[PDB]
């Protein structure tokens, strides 16, 4: 029932991992909420759960498949299927333990993870930080590998989590940042590997808060600068939106525009 | 909704000192990072210091080894200590909790703590 989008990492191309963003971001918003030329999610409060979730169907070299489910409100990952077994991170609240309900209905093995999928859970788990964990086709091969032997006892717990680290960057981070979109593809174009540098971490860590900046912002103009990072670690501060334009393609819903 | 609480601000004459507190209301290792930030007179919020829950610490420019950012995990709170003040150093301080919820990065503040120095 909700939308599906495929990728497969077999044969992978600029081109096809171009097509896949733009098809994820296309599904996200109907584009109808634009801030200083920014695309907003879908708010939450009061979303018909029958637009609540869209799938992203991952296959690799092997010819696995797993299915990610992604909340349109945030554009993250909250479950997967492989096979004929669903596993889903612990929701925090009743509202989204009621929404992921309507996930997958069909398998026939549900689980319900007893730790959250954020950041901070997943590089706990998985012995290893962003920093540490390579991305790029070859990374994104081994994830959906690891998911999909997760329900057999294939895969160890940590394994489990580095991949969702993999997964959760390339789809739902580069949906999120064109400029973590460029990284990837730059990854995919030059067949290589590698951690996310400074500046990648640092605007995933400051999607909230760029969010905020820009949707409380007075006209265009930030109530406190945003320090981001440079590729080399250094820091510099963002005062307003218009910087922020070719890097960040979606933002959390924070609060309604005017007119 | 986290509440942050701040103490230590006051009035001090050039070299003094002063340790600011920050009070959390749940642990604090429920947040990714913690963070002390300023605003000076005439100047916008900026940051003094953070700390992750690893221990990993970054400083504003040339504020690294007149403060220290440090966690108390027994007393549940972010302390800094600010050593060698100068006018310069006047603002308000605020406390900062940075917490994943929703995949998302929240930011919560305290309601800021003065510090003025004055000869
Ligand atoms: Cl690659
Ligand atoms: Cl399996
Ligand atoms: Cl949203």
């Amino acid at each position: 029932q909700y939308p599906i989008i495929n990728f497969t990492t077999a044969g992978a191309t600029v081109q096809s991992y171009t097509n896949f963003i733009r098809a994820v971001r296309g599904r996200l918003t109907t584009g109808a909420d634009v801030r200083h030329e920014i695309p907003v999610l879908p708010n939450r409060v009061g979303l018909p759960i029958n637009q609540r979730f869209i799938l992203v169907e991952l296959s690799n070299h092997a010819e696995l498949s797993v299915t990610l489910a992604l909340d349109v409100t945030n554009a993250y990952v909250v479950g997967y299927r492989a096979g004929n077994s669903a596993y889903f991170f612990h929701p925090d609240n009743q509202e989204d333990a009621e929404a992921i309900t309507h996930l997958f209905t069909d398998v026939q093995n549900r689980y319900t993870f007893a730790f959250g999928g954020n950041y901070d859970r997943l590089e706990q788990l998985a012995g290893n930080l962003r920093e540490n964990i390579e991305l790029g086709n070859g990374p994104l091969e081994e994830a959906i590998s690891a998911l999909y032997y997760y329900s057999t006892g294939g895969t160890q717990l940590p394994t489990l989590a580095r991949s969702f680290i993999i997964c959760i960057q390339m789809i739902s981070e580069a949906a999120r940042f064109q400029y973590i979109e460029g990284e990837m593809r730059t990854r995919i174009r030059y067949n290589r590997r590698s951690a996310p540098d400074p500046s990648v971490i640092t605007l995933e860590n400051s999607w909230g808060r760029l969010s905020t900046a820009i949707q409380e912002s007075n006209q265009g103009a930030f109530a406190s600068p945003i320090q981001l990072q440079r590729r080399n670690g250094s820091k510099f501060s963002v005062y307003d939106v218009s910087i922020l334009i070719p890097i960040i393609a979606l933002m959390v819903y924070r609060c309604a525009p005017p007119p | 909704q986290v509440q942050l609480a701040e103490t230590g601000g006051g009035l001090v004459q050039p070299g003094g000192a002063r340790t600011l507190s920050c009070a959390a209301s749940e642990s604090i290792s429920s947040f990714y990072f913690m963070g002390w930030y300023r605003q000076a007179p005439g100047k916008p919020r900026e940051l003094v210091a953070e700390i992750s829950n690893y221990g990993r610490t970054d400083y504003g420019d040339s504020l690294k080894g007149r403060f220290t950012i440090s966690r108390d995990n027994a007393a549940n709170t972010v302390n800094l200590q600010m050593n060698n003040l100068a006018p310069e150093d006047t603002a308000l301080y605020y406390c900062n909790a940075r917490k994943w919820e929703r995949s998302v990065l929240e930011d919560y503040w305290g309601q800021g703590t003065q510090v003025t120095v004055s000869s």
